[PDB]
């Protein structure tokens, strides 16, 4: 009885950790994707900061 | 040695009622529970697998 239990219970849990698996990739990649997309715009954020002092600084 | 000879006799038939008509359904009972848990185990075999 344990064991038909514990091969049913194994069935469900096996497809959802499968389920779960995928989307954690997923969650890792967005994740990582979103982190690099931050440093994308600070550092033309930053370098849009530099010309306008830069050209501040030359028009003065 | 005739009531002996009687006796064997309906003990004979009874016999041959048991093998024509009761032991082919118990047989198929017995198969389909064997056969049962034997599918039982395998699909825990797979699922562990799995």
């Amino acid at each position: 009885e344990a064991m038909l239990a514990k091969t049913a219970a194994d069935n469900r849990k096996s497809a959802e950790q499968v389920a779960a698996a995928q989307a954690d990739y997923e969650k890792e990649m967005a994740e990582a994707r979103a982190q690099a997309s931050a440093l994308r715009d600070e550092a033309r954020a930053a370098g849009r900061s530099v010309v306008d002092e830069k050209r501040a600084q030359a028009s003065g | 040695m005739s009531i002996f000879i009687g006796q064997l006799i309906g003990f004979a038939v009874i016999a041959f009622i048991i093998v024509k008509w009761v032991v082919p359904p118990v047989r198929t009972l017995m198969r389909n529970q064997q056969e049962a848990v034997r599918a039982a185990l395998a699909e825990s075999a797979e699922a562990a697998k799995k």
